[PDB]
């Protein structure tokens, strides 16, 4: 909770540089916002009622509070294949990040459904075809019936 | 618990409460395939009155058996549930069901006319009367 690379695939060791944050390799977002667990010191907002977003999720039986809590890892398929695969399961509710400019993040006071929001993954290539830093991504839609 | 109440004619009046656990066996040393069997005994007017038939089932085994009080199809078909830890790390059960129908019995007589001291042969084609797959099933006449 004391580092800018929280709930993302990368390293706790990090530095602030021009291109962005050096310890970040991959992360997952709902509605272009980091999917993170409501933990730390800035999770005291209760929203409309007197219940904080963290206990608000717990009452719904949700354990997949963020990407770090699903046990998501990138695993190489072979010893020298060069292809990495991870997986996880879409939750019914999630807690939005109000402000990303503070460490730890500040979380909203009310849980929100994931239905009708896009899901995205972002990968940062430290070395592209020329040996320069670039970020690439993919998107998809969460639906309901 | 097993039995019926009143006539036992209405479905709401027949009951059977039981749980069955399958202790399946690994096929090989490093084969993750686990093998088991099920079998059920459909109740008839004779065995329903005897406590022997209900105590005869094996509730915990590699090859359990269970009692069927009536036709079980559609939503009531017997189903086996297996709680599972998936490759995505979330616990998601897997299940299968199979219907256990009942059969309409027919009874026939081999000839249309007999004469004195002729052999008369009676056959009953009811699949529900088979209660064991290993043994020949026999029904006998009452002298009381």
């Amino acid at each position: 909770n004391s580092k800018a690379t929280d709930d993302a695939v990368g390293s706790a060791t990090t530095q602030s540089l021009s291109f962005g944050e050096l310890g970040r390799l991959l992360d997952v977002t709902f509605d272009d916002v980091i999917w993170s667990t409501p933990d730390g010191a800035n999770n005291t907002a209760t929203g409309n009622d007197s219940d904080t977003c963290s206990t608000e999720l717990s009452n719904a039986g949700i354990t997949d509070t963020g990407l770090g809590a699903t046990g998501f890892t990138l695993v190489e398929t072979g010893a020298a294949t060069g292809v990495f695969v991870g997986d996880f399961q879409i939750p019914s509710f999630w807690c939005r990040v109000s402000d990303t400019t503070t460490t730890p993040y500040t979380y909203a006071g009310d849980e929100e459904t994931t239905t009708g929001l896009d899901i995205e993954v972002n990968y940062v290539d430290f070395r592209d075809a020329s040996g320069e830093i670039v970020e690439v991504g993919d998107s998809a839609g969460v639906r309901a019936n | 618990s097993f039995g019926f109440t009143d006539d036992g004619v209405q479905s709401s009046e027949r009951f059977a409460n039981q749980i069955i656990r399958i202790e399946a066996e690994e096929t090989g040393d490093n084969t993750s395939t686990f093998e088991g069997s099920l079998e059920y005994v459909m109740v008839n007017q004779i065995n329903i009155q005897d406590a022997g038939t209900f105590s005869g089932i094996t509730p915990i085994a590699d090859d359990p058996s269970f009692i069927v009080i009536e036709d079980l199809t559609d939503e009531d078909a017997p189903r086996v549930n297996y709680n599972d830890l998936g490759a995505d790390g979330v616990t998601t059960p897997v299940s299968d069901q199979e219907e256990a129908p009942s059969h309409s019995g027919v009874v026939s007589l081999n000839a249309d006319s007999y004469k004195i001291a002729d052999t008369v042969v009676i056959t009953v084609e009811d699949l529900d009367l088979n209660v064991d797959s290993d043994l020949i099933d026999i029904f006998t006449v009452v002298s009381d």
